[PDB]
């Protein structure tokens, strides 16, 4: 019954009378369907940002209280569902039902909740996880420049989790969210329709804000992107958010900032952006055995003009972050499709976790890398050492590339390590390389597949496993036949 | 006896009070949420007057929820913090209630937050020499027993395993009472540091305060005042020697400036806030040591978008007298302790205090490394060839002495799994006075990285 | 022979350098600009 | 029912109105000065709501000789344009009417240029490439059905043949149409063009509308936004392709932010509207393929002095998909289609 | 403008005219500063809309 | 300001007087920030008239 | 009527007054030095300086 009226329509802000009774960030109801936020009180009026389309309201309009704090409805009916950030089904697929409220603006657990990880978390790059190991819990950090592949990775990591869920183990499985700020329709039918094919559709949730509505909708899809997340941490799930871009909704808080006549400071950017930023990057959390444990593995994107890694925005989030992977677009422009920089790319947490025989598989492979690239670049210009150096150097640069898709799982991406690291190949041309590290493992698959057993039960390489492949692919060598190519005898 | 608030734009609440009971210009104020979600009990600090019986206060909780008209009651002083013996061996937040037992300590005696620095008849200059086993800071940038310790750096540059090397160089050792804070960190390496010190034993002696980047700006201006009380309290009646670590100052400076845009008050220049100078100086006049009274105190600042003419760590820059600086250029190059020689200054060095051994060497060594500097450009754009033989062999010492400076880390065994070493001075001083010299002319470059002693060093030399 | 690759070298190192001087320069005049701006619409709004 | 004239400064116009009247946003109204020898009417857009039955709005051509307290009336709808299977052949400005003959089109059927962007479930998650006679560009820089292709550097090296030679191809070999649309346009250029493609015996199955270069802000937004009427008109009704010529995208982005300065909102950095983002993203999506048909598109872009870092362009370049260089030595050394193979290049 | 409007009489009658102006940025500035001078928002380096 | 007056009053009986300023820079900017804390518009850089 | 100019690179170079005689200078001059250093000194900062 505690009704009010519009004085002002502004823009993309309004200022609503009366309603003395009235709560802090309460949501408020227009008579065109849409909603708005109160975030401004005073003792004359009351300010309030509308979400969605706003064309339709105008002056002198009746505008009444829901009664109740930003929230977002949340249940376990969203698997398999396309929405937008206010919880409506965007697609016309059907109605969903949810099980319970969730406010978007809760405190973080404390210092005493937390717990160390040790849970490591396999993604299908054989290229990172080698060379930067990921554990769940932990926050990561995915920046680059237009044009460099980096949402494959991203969908890559998504489906690489088809066995996990086949598994049937609660513990085991490992649920997904996707969310999109700012991008073309077509970009998510695309990814809509590569996730169908998978087949990986079904335990996967995507919350999708296109790139032709208001500003609203850009500042509110992160918060609802995470709370159904954080309801299911409180489970025991575990859980793996994506954020698709985090530049395109400091954009648009800039620019409701500005309409909202607040004095700006570097490049018209606000103080308040580390603020969120720290908020958002800060729910994630690994829960200790009190509360039941879980994760909320986060990999946010980041973009850059010109390798432009001393701006404001890039240096905030490699302060609020853990780790981070970098993305050259010069040697993206040279085929190299994985093409992730070993110079600066680092992670601090990661290593604990990793498996031992993936720890011992690859010996250190960081100076052997770097070792060829600084010899490369003194014999630009311009030894038998340094010849088989940098062969060796070429052939193990050469072996991390991979195709589009094809998550490969732990065991293949151990025994493609150990064939690299050992000096395999070293008589074999690059350039018959691929697919011959492709068709040995077939037949791994079909003869001796009781190797992958070991590895997956007892997670080391025996003796007698290691010495039975290396007799088995010292009888394939010479099956295979290339152009150029002989076998080393 | 009871006002109402009369507008709520965010931290910030306005609250009007009856004739004859407008409260002082520092005081706490208690309110309460009655949503059944969000249900707290909320503390306001006064901040401005505003005529008519009107005030504008902050708030150290979020304020979502809250409704107009509510009640509101002032307790009549200044917010408290538990204070006394014994509280060692604990965690704590700004308003002071133990994280682990919510009754803890609820029974010691109280202080109060707000205090005026010592008169200037007690303050007395001392120098003494401290000794860590660090190559880069024994040789430039010695550091000083009652004196503030400054650690200035950019975005990943490694500042955080530098101050985990100090904790473990320095408080091992110690006979007192040491003294934690934390402004704006994340909670990761609160954990990390926890469980680090559980194992070492030490925990008992010392007292942990948090707050992280979590919280609104309002709590994140009051947890150094807090810490301060601590050891003002230690320090004054007790007569113990006491250490002070801060991180992250820069986060209070950002916590100042937003919560002054949100008051209401023009912005000084590239968006900051006046008088944060005055701010800055009445924080940092309280860390002084008197003539028989002893305080040390460790702090890290971040330099934002690695622009260090920024007036934010430029004000606090001329508090100091030991200060030492990180650069993107040289983590790029691959030397770990990352400092640059050339932007790193201690006040201590002088033939008077020090001693004559030592001033010559470092007098050489920083001129090598300036005309180095000086001919770096047009070694880039050419090469090495164009100089003449003296200027040649220069640069080629120059480049040894530059990499050999680097040292093998205490704290990297998670990274590295190599163990560390500490070297004595005397050591140090011969092998710099040896390279200055020239004696290891015929020896490979890459034998001069993170080697530590020179012994290992000449070991390292018939390894390749 | 020496004297051609040497110069060669020289070029191929003196270009990128000047890509770089450029990239400095068009983001210091960017900020520049909006320096200057923030700073006359602070004090027209200031009244 | 009628309202009247409170401020007049500038191009920027106040309206009062009686209350339960206000019309909404984006909505037409027109105001006829009578006053002296240079007699017209005008016609204004609701922009912004200021309370107490204040409207503030735009006008479309000058605003000299208006007097305080004139009579004003409002249409009721937002601004509309004709459309058919008649317009073609026909040059027409950007409120419709019919410079070639006064009067024409009077009669057609007219329709709204504020549209909605068609729902996420008719978009096809595919690519097709779309495939024409010319051996120059499939082989090394594909076009996509319903994308964006960059073009620029025309330094008079015939990119005007080009255009030609997209109309005619699509004229036979796929039975389409053209729409072209002038932002920022010099008279004589515009006039040159006109009888150049008289001449080339192509008006037919081609329509024009032009933006004069000097004009007022306002206009510089609405001919891209009629032409896109237009253009969807012909894809939707009739069922068969088209493609789109659109020149000058960058100063309408200075218009854009001229209106928003004029309004007296603050601006951003390098002195930029804060919604930038949020039009050109309308624009774009503005455009797509549905029902098996689809709208191709040709643009042409200017640099702001070779800083590829500028708001503009890196906005600009969030939606293109293919970009078109004009040599200036490859026409010289005797090849008539003049491209640049080395600096194209296409994302398909 | 009134070169311009001298001009133009002779122009609707068949005749050829140059027309050349000396200066046209002090033009500019005459006209920021008028419009300065009463209220009008400013635009890049204070010039008005 | 207090030290100039005393080397005036030093001054003005004969005698022979030297000033040392620490620094200007501090006080102007005490100037700064305590004019801007009064109403008073913005001038240069920040820095008032 | 005069300044003094010191920069940290001369500093670091070796030079303990740490001041270029390029651009210090003095209005009064020779009026204010007594006669016999005036000419035992002479023009020594143009030598330096060219
Ligand atoms: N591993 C890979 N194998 C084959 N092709 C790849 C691989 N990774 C990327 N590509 C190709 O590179 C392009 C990647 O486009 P993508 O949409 O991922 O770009 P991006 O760098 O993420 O930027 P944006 O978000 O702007 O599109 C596609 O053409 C894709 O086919
Ligand atoms: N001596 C060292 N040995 C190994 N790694 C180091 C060393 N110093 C720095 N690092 C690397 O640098 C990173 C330190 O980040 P840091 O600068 O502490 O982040 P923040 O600035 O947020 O505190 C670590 O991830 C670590 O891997
Ligand atoms: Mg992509
Ligand atoms: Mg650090």
């Amino acid at each position: 019954e505690e009704i009010g009226t519009v004085i002002d329509a502004g823009d993309g802000i309004a200022h609503v009378e009366g309603l003395p009774s009235v709560m802090t960030q309460e949501l408020l109801e227009f008579p065109g369907g849409v909603l708005g936020v109160a975030l401004n009180l005073d003792e004359h009026s009351v300010g309030a940002v509308i979400l969605g389309e706003f064309e339709k309201i105008e002056e002198g309009q009746q505008v009444k209280r829901t009664g109740e704090v930003l929230s977002v409805p949340v249940g376990d009916a969203f698997l398999g569902r396309v929405v937008n950030p206010l919880g409506q089904p965007i697609d016309g697929q059907g109605d969903i039902a949810a099980e319970t409220r969730r406010a978007l603006e809760l405190q973080a657990p404390s210092v005493v909740q937390r717990q160390s990880v040790s849970e490591p978390l396999q993604t299908g790059i054989k290229a990172i996880d080698a060379m930067t190991p990921i554990g769940r819990g932990q926050r990561q950090l995915i920046i680059g420049d237009r044009k460099t592949g980096k949402t494959a990775v991203c969908v890559d990591t998504i489906l690489n989790q088809r066995e996990a869920w086949l598994t049937g183990d609660p513990k085991q499985q490992v649920r997904c969210v996707y969310v999109a700020i700012g991008q073309k329709g077509t970009t998510i039918a695309s990814v809509k329709r590569a996730l169908e094919e998978g087949g990986a559709m079904e335990y996967t949730t995507i919350v999708a804000a296109p790139a032709s509505d208001a500003a609203g909708f850009k500042w509110l899809a992160p918060y609802t992107g995470s709370a159904i997340g954080q309801h299911w941490m409180y489970n025991g799930k575990h859980v793996l958010i994506v954020f698709d871009d985090l530049s395109k909704q400091a954009d648009a808080y800039r620019a409701i900032s500005l309409l909202l006549r607040r004095p700006p400071g570097r490049e018209a950017f606000p103080g308040d952006v580390f603020y969120l930023h720290s908020r958002l990057l800060e729910r994630c959390a690994k829960l200790s055995d009190e509360l039941g444990g879980g994760s909320m593995t986060g990999l946010p994107i980041i973009e850059t003009k010109a390798n432009d890694i001393s701006a404001f925005i890039p240096t905030n989030v490699i302060s609020i972050t853990d780790g981070q992977c970098f993305l050259e677009s010069d040697l993206f422009n040279q085929g190299v499709r994985p093409a992730i920089n070993v110079g600066v790319s680092v992670s601090r947490v990661g290593g604990a976790a990793q498996i031992k025989a993936m720890k011992e598989v690859a010996g250190s492979l960081r100076l052997d890398l770097s070792q060829y690239r600084e010899l490369e670049a003194f014999a630009a210009f311009a030894d038998a050492a340094s010849k088989a150096q940098l062969d060796r150097g070429a052939r193990l640069v050469e072996l991390l590339k991979q195709p589009q898709y094809s998550p490969l799982a732990v065991e293949e991406q151990v025994v493609a390590i150990f064939l690299g690291t050992q000096g395999h190949l070293d008589s074999v041309p690059v350039e018959d390389v691929q697919r011959f590290e492709s068709e040995l493992l077939e037949h791994v698959k079909a003869s001796h597949s009781d190797i992958f057993d070991g590895i997956r039960e007892t997670k080391k390489l025996s003796e007698e496993a290691e010495e039975k492949l290396v007799s088995v692919i010292n009888e394939f060598k010479k099956g295979f036949q290339a152009s150029d190519g002989s076998s080393v005898v | 006896t009871a006002g109402r608030v009369v507008r709520i734009t965010g931290p910030v609440v306005d609250v009007e009070f009856p004739r004859g009971s407008v409260p002082e210009l520092f005081n706490a104020l208690h309110a309460e949420i009655t949503f059944g979600a969000l249900a707290k009990t909320l503390t306001l600090e006064v901040a401005q007057h505003l005529g008519d019986s009107l005030v504008r206060c902050i708030s150290m909780q979020p304020t979502d929820g809250l409704v107009r008209g509510v009640e509101v009651t002032d307790t009549g002083a200044s917010i408290s913090v538990p204070v006394g013996d014994g509280v060692k061996g604990h965690v704590f937040n700004a308003l002071g209630d133990c994280l682990d037992d919510p009754g803890y300590g609820k029974d010691f005696e109280h202080w109060s937050i707000h205090r005026k620095p010592p008169a200037f008849s007690d303050l007395e200059p001392r120098t003494e020499m401290l000794e860590t086993g660090l190559k880069v800071v024994d040789l430039l940038t010695p550091y000083v027993r009652g004196g503030k310790i400054a650690l200035f750096g950019g975005a990943g540059v490694g500042k955080t395993v530098l101050i985990q090397e100090m904790i473990n160089r320095i408080a091992r050792n110690f006979g007192g009472t040491s003294v934690f804070a934390g402004v704006g960190e994340r909670t990761r390496e609160g954990n990390d540091l926890w469980v680090e010190l559980a194992d070492a034993n030490v925990l008992k002696d010392t007292a942990l305060v948090f707050g992280q980047m979590d919280e609104p700006p309002g709590t994140r201006m009051r947890v150094a005042l807090s810490a301060l009380t601590m050891a003002e309290f230690f320090r004054d009646e007790q007569g113990q020697d006491v250490l002070l670590f801060i991180d992250n100052i820069f986060r209070f400076t950002q916590a100042g400036s937003e919560v002054s845009t949100l008051l209401g008050r023009m912005p000084s220049a590239v968006g900051y806030q006046p008088t944060l100078a005055d701010e800055m100086g009445e924080l940092q006049e309280r860390i002084t040591s008197t003539r028989g009274r002893s305080i040390t105190s460790m702090q890290a600042v971040y330099v934002p978008a690695d622009d260090y003419t920024d007036p934010a760590p430029a004000t606090t820059f001329a508090h100091l007298d030991a200060t030492t600086e990180l650069s993107r250029a040289v983590f790029s190059k691959g030397i770990f302790p990352a400092v640059d020689p050339l932007a790193s200054s201690s006040t201590i060095l002088d033939p008077a205090i020090v001693g004559d051994e030592h001033y010559r060497v470092a007098q050489e060594v920083i001129r090598i490394l300036q005309r180095y500097k000086d001919l770096q450009d047009i070694i880039a754009i050419l090469g090495i060839d164009e100089l003449s033989e003296e200027d040649k062999q220069l640069v080629n010492r120059a480049r040894r002495i530059e990499r050999f400076l680097s040292q093998n880390m205490m704290a990297a065994e998670q990274f590295t799994g190599q163990p560390g070493s500490t070297v004595p001075l005397k050591e140090t001083i011969e092998a710099f006075d040896k390279l200055t010299k020239g004696e290891f002319d015929h020896l490979p470059e890459q034998a001069f990285f993170l080697i530590g002693g020179l012994d290992d060093l000449a070991k390292k030399a018939e390894s390749l | 022979a020496s004297r051609r690759r040497a110069m060669k070298s020289a070029t191929d190192n003196a270009d990128d350098l000047i890509k770089a001087l450029t990239l400095a320069a068009n983001r210091e005049r960017q900020a520049q600009i909006t320096q200057e701006i923030s700073e006359i619409v602070g004090g027209a709004n200031a009244l």
